[PDB]
């Protein structure tokens, strides 16, 4: 899925989309492209327990510093946990075997601290129609990075609070900008059509982030 | 930031 999403990434940053003629940026608009899911909320305790994050469906995940991983579902009790090995168990909240009462609460924690506090990315989005797990993730000064089992790359940038979703599966890139309004392009779309200089900046950077995951797998 | 807005 990396690779893909580099040769995407690379091939519309090749094409100059802010540098040529007239921006048709409207025109690589493509609802249908429309993610399932995203991180609508994150946590970072990774000084202690790990990275616990919120998708859009209102499931969450924790990322434990262990490399398992604890995913509670949107029914609320509905729990998959991933060991180190990889092998995936379900059960519940209620039913689990002791050896996850701490990492059970400490997902209880995140949860409603998410559930209380924070804005939801993507509110106003209706997203398209088994869960994405947080594959990996990292922090620069500017942005944070989340790397998704489905494939999909979030990135979320501090200062401006603007966000890309890329996913490879579709080719295409969600924006938010500033006021919270989004679109989703094709990205052979934004080469076809261009975009403004904002869009084509954040993609460029994207592709850089993109070649760190790659080179830190 | 250690959280998300």
């Amino acid at each position: 899925h990396l690779s893909d999403m580099l040769q995407q990434l690379h091939s519309v940053n090749a094409s100059k989309p802010s540098e040529r003629g007239l921006v048709r940026q409207e025109e690589a608009e493509d609802p249908a492209c429309i993610p399932i899911f995203w991180v609508s909320k994150w946590v970072d305790y990774s000084d202690k327990y790990g990275l616990g994050y919120q998708l859009c469906d209102n499931s969450v995940g924790v990322l434990f510093n262990d490399s398992t991983r604890l995913i509670l579902y949107n029914d609320g009790d509905s729990l998959q946990y991933i060991e180190r090995d990889g092998t995936e168990s379900y059960l519940t909240v209620s039913s689990h075997p002791n050896s996850l009462m701490k990492k059970i609460t400490l997902l209880k924690y995140f949860r409603n601290y998410m559930s209380e506090h924070l804005l939801k990315a993507g509110a106003n989005i209706t997203p398209r129609e088994r869960l994405p797990y947080l594959r990996t993730w990292f922090r620069t000064r500017s942005a944070i990075i989340l790397h998704l089992s489905n494939g999909s790359v979030q990135i979320n940038f501090f200062q401006d609070h603007t966000k890309l979703i890329l996913c490879p599966l579709m080719a295409a890139v969600t924006y938010i900008d500033e006021k919270r309004d989004f679109r989703t392009y094709r990205l052979s779309l934004l080469e076809e059509y261009g975009c403004c200089k904002e869009l084509a900046s954040r993609l460029r950077y994207a592709r850089t982030m993109v070649d760190k995951l790659l080179s830190s797998r | 930031p250690l959280h998300s807005t």
